[PDB]
């Protein structure tokens, strides 16, 4: 009887797309308050 | 039973057939319990009968009324009446489904790490939207995280919408999961069934009619179960019926016994009412009122015996000392 | 109530769910597993009867065939025969119901 | 008007619990339709 | 169904038959394993002729 449950090891790879864009979001910030 | 005397000291089943058996034949008649037990049986050696079978055909007593199996070796030496009950060996298990709901469950599927990892990626955009544009930039973030998610913002709310899609769906998912899981459930399945799984346990008595039965057993059924528990190890067999009803109450539901469906149902409705019968029977077998052959006796009472079946009052009886006085009458009408 | 046994099979199978009939067991398992395998027996049985071999009284043959029938039964036979002419012969099969 | 889509910061943490608790029905009306959808069960 | 005799003989939806003359008939008949005999008493009791 699965209790197949979810795993934390998987749901870390949308983790690290979500602060990767919000490390992008802070590099186009900057662009914006030049120009 | 101290203070009485005589007749009235006992009550039983048997007891109140042996009055039902007086009155439809009108004897004088006087309970005797046997002075060594074991039914009827007969010894290899010496080959000398025993118990309430041997009482009778030693002249020690008159008639045998008790739950006495109706077996060939003891048609041989005595004549049997018709059977005032019938039964067949059945199946025990735990009350099972007994977890769980309450609150703690709420967070079950998102594991107890991702509820907590989720609020860190929830600050976190609501203090990249404090930069890229404290009370109504708080309020802003928030009226935008309602409604999914410049442009240094546009791709915060971008990035965000693919993060908290994949959440709610990998939740959605999984929860489908243990809800498809949930319906397969044996739950409660037949005898063939018990035999197909090792997960649950199963034995018998060590030393009975119902062991013998798998022995020479030649269906297939019967002797897949009889090959299983033959090499089980740890010894899934019992010493005594009394150890038997406990080895399955405290197995967690890991573990059944076989027996009589009579027995079995008796020690359903007795507290703490946590074992059930569970399938049919799985042979044909009954009790029986043994008396000396060619006895004036034999067939009077045989025929007095169906004269209680056929009017009601065999399964009457069946249903008093069962159901009617069992402890657990709530345990049985409402239980499925 | 019906006239015949067969009438009371077919007024099932054309209630639309909403008629039951009582009949012994031995019946009812039979019809189960005989097609299009629509009926099925649930819940036990409400009285203790059975079915039995008839012998003229003071005849030889008496004691001899009850014997007889308890080494068969013992033995495993009338199991097994019982097994053989119901679910094996049967068209629906015991299996059928398990899952398929 | 605020319901049919979704849900000062007063008002924004209502429509954001609000959010959160339909969207917790929605989901487990249709993980629960799944399961009945691929497990087909006979009731006696 | 999954690659195997016991699961052929566990579901009557898909048939199965032999020939009917041969030693592969006469295998099932006399066959005294758990798996095999199954699968002789429903060719045996089959109809239509499988
Ligand atoms: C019923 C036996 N359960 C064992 C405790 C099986 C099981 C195991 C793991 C997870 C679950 C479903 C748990 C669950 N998680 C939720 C997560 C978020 C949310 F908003 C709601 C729920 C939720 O209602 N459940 C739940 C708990 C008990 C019964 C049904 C459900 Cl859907 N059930």
């Amino acid at each position: 009887e699965k209790t197949s449950a979810l795993s934390l090891s998987n749901v870390a790879g949308v983790f690290y797309i979500l602060v990767g864009g919000l490390g992008l979001a802070m590099l186009v910030a900057l662009i914006e308050f030049c120009y | 039973h101290e203070m009485l005397e005589g007749n009235e000291r006992y009550e039983g089943y048997c007891v109140d057939l042996a009055a039902e058996i007086a009155k439809h034949c009108g004897f004088k008649y006087k309970l005797t319990i046997v002075g060594d037990g074991k039914y009827g049986a007969r010894d290899a050696d010496t080959k000398i009968w025993n118990g309430m079978v041997g009482e009778l055909v030693y002249g020690k007593a008159d008639i045998a009324i008790a739950p006495l199996t109706i077996t060939l070796v003891r048609e041989e030496v005595i004549d049997f009446s018709k059977p005032f009950m019938s039964l067949g060996i059945s199946i025990m298990i735990k009350k099972p489904q007994k977890s769980k709901p309450g609150v703690f469950s709420f967070l079950d599927p998102l594991a107890y790490e991702i509820w907590m990892c989720i609020v860190f990626a929830y600050i976190g955009v609501s203090v990249v939207l404090f930069l890229v544009s404290i009370f109504n930039s708080l309020w802003f973030s928030l009226g935008a995280f309602m409604q999914q998610g410049s442009l240094s913002g546009r791709i915060v709310g971008g990035v965000w919408w693919f993060f908290t899609l994949i959440i709610i769906s990998s939740y959605t998912a999984n929860l489908a999961a243990f809800l498809t899981v949930e319906r397969m459930v044996s739950p409660i399945e037949s005898a063939e069934d018990l035999s197909k799984q090792t997960e649950i346990a199963y034995g018998t008595l060590d030393s009975g009619s119902t062991k013998e039965f798998f022995r020479r057993s030649k269906i297939a059924v019967f002797d897949k179960m009889w090959t299983y528990m033959r090499s089980a190890e740890p010894s899934v067999f019992v010493r005594t019926t009394a150890e038997g009803v406990a080895r399955v109450r405290k197995s967690k539901g890991k573990y059944a016994y076989l027996l009589e469906s009579t027995m079995n149902e008796y020690i359903e409705q007795r507290k703490p009412c946590d074992t059930m019968k569970v399938g049919g029977n799985l042979d044909s077998k009954g009790y029986g009122i043994a008396t000396p052959k060619g006895s004036s006796l034999g067939t009077p009472v045989n025929l007095a015996v169906l004269k209680l079946s056929e009017q009601g009052v065999l399964d009457k009886l069946k249903n008093k000392w069962w159901y009617d006085k069992g402890e657990c009458g709530a345990k049985d009408s409402g239980s499925k």
